[PDB]
Order: structure tokens, then C-alpha cells, then sequence
């Protein structure tokens, strides 16, 4: 679940 | 919270300009597919989707109004639920073929070319037939859509919000088939049709799933990043 | 087809009629078990409840009407759903466990003692709480139950459809009977249909869990059970 | 093909 987290940040 | 003040047409609204847009397959493919070239165009295709996916999400009411680990939770078990309704979804008007892109409308046939697809394939055809009979409307649809991104990872504070979301997304459908002339009779007995598919698309979603996990451990499967974290999320 | 024409009282009836009866668990004092010792316990258990899931299929209204192969079709692929809804149903006075018999009721931690079960005991427990806090009707449940061996192989039927509607028809008259607003039935179908996907996984990771049990040799399986595990 | 199921079926 790292590149969905920063996404989802973003 | 806004989305729990939202009115029924205001909710349709609010999914219905929310849809994520129709992507494009690389195009000029090479025919035949070989299982390698089949599944790169099909996962890169999936990788983009599912960044217009995340963004959809933050826009489906109540979805901002969870924590971001909840966010990542529910996203993370719908995903692929999420990528066949709308690939069903995009089918309806193709009898017999997936249209998984504007420029890729694939057949059962075609599904052969990997193994273990082509009974994946039959149940996302069944699927589409079964919404082309019911004919299946936009409003109901994204409304479907977003049930599923909300109950498909549910299972105290922040499943109550969740139940309130839904219960007002029901509201929204039964407004919907009132409008379209239906008795009350008519409108549960549509409602229950309309979940219970819900069932079978995470039928095939779990069969999809443990598919991956084996074109994967056969290296047929090309690294895409985004499409591989969600994969391992189960 | 005569079950189209009950009344939806007739269907209730029909159905509580219907239900199986509740079985033991072979006795045994000594605990806890071991992987191989509670795997035998369930297997044998399951295996029994498999033969009375078919007799109470055979008179749920509509099912006689189908051929042999639909008939087969519906129970391959519902047989885990139906087993793990009855166990949820019963594990309602229970909070907290799971009871899969009245002299067999295991903790989460009992689900330890079979590697990869713990995480499926925590879903059931969690649908068993969810239908608790529901508080979700005897008839309620049995229509529920009927509606999993009418719709999961589905698409795998114009009869078949229409028995459903019946069924829905059945559950809406069961809450506006307990009061129920109009928008109280409508959302409460809803939720209760939703638990079906919910269902559907568990009995797809149960599948996959009890494939692998299988391969790991753990336990001979029953003939039975092994027929409709192979069928997946 | 012969089934248990086929059997307790009929
Ligand atoms: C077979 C289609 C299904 C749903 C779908 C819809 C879409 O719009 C784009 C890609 C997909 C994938 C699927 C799938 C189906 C089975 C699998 O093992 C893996 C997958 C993942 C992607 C294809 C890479
Ligand atoms: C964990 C319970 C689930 C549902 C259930 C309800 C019941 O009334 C009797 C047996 C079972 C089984 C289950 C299960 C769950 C996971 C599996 O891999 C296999 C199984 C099969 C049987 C236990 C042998
Ligand atoms: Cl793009």
C-alpha cells in the first residue's frame, strides 16, 4: 500500500 | 458531512460527474496475441484505469470523510470489482464481446489465448447479457459503482457513516425506478436484481484475483508498479 | 411451477418447514485439538450437514421444478455459502464464537490451531455480529439461505428468476408486517442483500483454503465433501 | 458421470 497511499494524498 | 444532506437527483448528479473517462488499448496490436502480449496490453490498460479509479473514489460522496487508512482499505478489496462492472458495463451493447477499450472489443475466443481466461471471460459475458435484459440504466449504474467501492470492504464510527452513505444510495435507486413508472412491487423486486448481480461480480473479482496471483508467478505478467501493490493487498 | 402461486405466508411456511435439524459433533473430551484433530471433527460434521442440505433443498418451493443438472449445478456451487450462513445463523447467541455445533463452539484462538483458518473464522464472526446487530428474524434467515441456493450459480433461468422475485416479494411482506416504513424495508432489503456478497467471498476463500488443506494432505476428505470440492 | 450427489438427489 504505497503507491495508493501517496495517490490518494495527492 | 455534505453527502449526507444530498438529495436523491443530487446524488445521481454528483456520481454521474464523476465518471471516469473511456481509456484507450495501445493501439496497432499485434495479431495474434501470444499470452505474454495479451496480458501486457490488458495490464497496462488496468494500470491507467486504476489511477482515474482513485481519483473517481475521492469524488463519490462520503469517501473524503474517511481516514485515509479506510480509504486505502476499501480501495484496495474493490478494485477489481470495480474494473469489471465497468468493463460489463461498457459491453452491454456488444453481445458476445468485451469491450475492453473503444479500439479493443475482444470475443470469447480471444480469451483463449491465456490460460485459465476464457472462463473468466464467459462469466463477464453472462453478466453483460444479464444487465442488457434488465437494460440496465447510466443513473443505476454509477450508483452500483459506488456500492461497491463502500460494502465491498466494510466488513464502529466509521462503518455507521459508511451505512448511512449506502442506505441514502438506496434511497437514490428506489427514486430512480419510481420515476421510471415502476409499482412499489416492481421497484424492490428490481432493487434485489440489481444487488444480487453484486454477488457474482465479486464471484469473478475473487476468481480474477487468484488468476493474477498465477500469471504472475509465471512472469507472463509485466511489472506495472500500481497494478502489482494492489495484487499483493490480498 | 406451484410455488410461484403461494402467498408469501405459505412461502414462510414452506420454508421454516424446510429447515434442517441441528447436528453434533462427534464427543470428545480432550482439548485443546490438534490441526489434524479439529480438521477431523469439521470435515466429518460438514460432511453429515451436506446430506440434509440436500433434502432441505428438495423442498425449497421451486427447486423440484428444475432438472437434475440445474438442480446439481445450484448445490455445487452454493453448498460452502449455505453451510456458513446456517453456522453464522446459529453463532448469533454466541457473540464472539462460532457455534458450529452445541457440544463444538470454538474462539477465534481455537482457529489458530489450523494455519490459514483464523483469518476465515474472523470473517464469519464478523457477518454473525453483523446479523446481530441486525437482529435478523428466524424468517428472515430462511429466506436469506434460499435466495443463496437460488441465485449463486444463476449465471453459471426465467424459473429461477422468478422464484426469487417471489422470495423478495416474501421478505419485504415479513418487515412491513414488523413495521417497518416503506424506506425502512427498502434500505433494510438492501443491506441484508449486500451481506450476501460478503457471503460469496467468504465461501470463495473457504474454497481456496480447503483446496490447499486438501493438497497439504492434513486430512482424508469424506467422498462427499470431496464431490463437491472438486466441483470448484 | 455417477455422483453422491446424483444419488441423494433422486
Ligand atoms: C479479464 C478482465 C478483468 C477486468 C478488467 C477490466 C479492465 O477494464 C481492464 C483490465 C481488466 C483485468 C481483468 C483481469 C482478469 C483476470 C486476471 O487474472 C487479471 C485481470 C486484471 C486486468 C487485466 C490485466
Ligand atoms: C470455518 C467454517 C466453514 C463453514 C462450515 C459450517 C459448518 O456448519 C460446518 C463446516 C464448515 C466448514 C467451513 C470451512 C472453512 C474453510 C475451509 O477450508 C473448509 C471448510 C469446510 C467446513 C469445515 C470442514
Ligand atoms: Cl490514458
Amino acid at each position: 500500500h504505497k503507491i495508493l497511499h501517496r495517490l490518494l494524498q495527492d | 458531512s455534505l453527502a449526507l444532506s444530498l438529495t436523491a437527483d443530487q446524488m445521481v448528479s454528483a456520481l454521474l460527474d464523476a465518471e471516469p473517462p473511456i481509456l484507450y488499448s495501445e493501439y496497432d496490436p499485434t495479431r495474434p496475441f501470444s499470452e505474454a502480449s495479451m496480458m501486457g496490453l490488458l495490464t497496462n490498460l488496468a494500470d491507467r484505469e486504476l489511477v482515474h479509479m482513485i481519483n473517481w473514489a475521492k469524488r463519490v460522496p462520503g469517501f473524503v470523510d474517511l481516514t485515509l487508512h479506510d480509504q486505502v482499505h476499501l480501495l484496495e478489496c474493490a478494485w477489481l470489482e470495480i474494473l469489471m462492472i465497468g468493463l460489463v458495463w461498457r459491453s452491454m451493447e456488444h453481445p458476445g464481446k468485451l469491450l475492453f477499450a473503444p479500439n479493443l472489443l475482444l470475443d470469447r475466443n480471444q480469451g483463449k489465448c491465456v490460460e485459465g481466461m476464457v472462463e473468466i471471460f464467459d462469466m463477464l459475458l453472462a453478466t453483460s447479457s444479464r444487465f442488457r435484459m434488465m437494460n440496465l440504466q447510466g443513473e443505476e449504474f454509477v450508483c452500483l459503482k459506488s456500492i461497491i467501492l463502500l460494502n465491498s470492504g466494510v466488513y464502529l464510527e466509521e462503518k455507521d457513516h459508511i451505512h448511512r452513505v449506502l442506505d441514502k444510495i438506496t434511497d437514490t435507486l428506489i427514486h430512480l425506478m419510481a420515476k421510471a413508472g415502476l409499482t412499489l412491487q416492481q421497484q424492490h423486486q428490481r432493487l434485489a436484481q440489481l444487488l444480487l448481480i453484486l454477488s457474482h461480480i465479486r464471484h469473478m473479482s475473487n476468481k480474477g484475483m487468484e488468476h493474477l496471483y498465477s500469471m504472475k508467478c509465471k512472469n507472463v505478467v509485466p511489472l506495472y508498479d500500481l497494478l502489482l501493490e494492489m495484487l499483493d493487498a490480498h
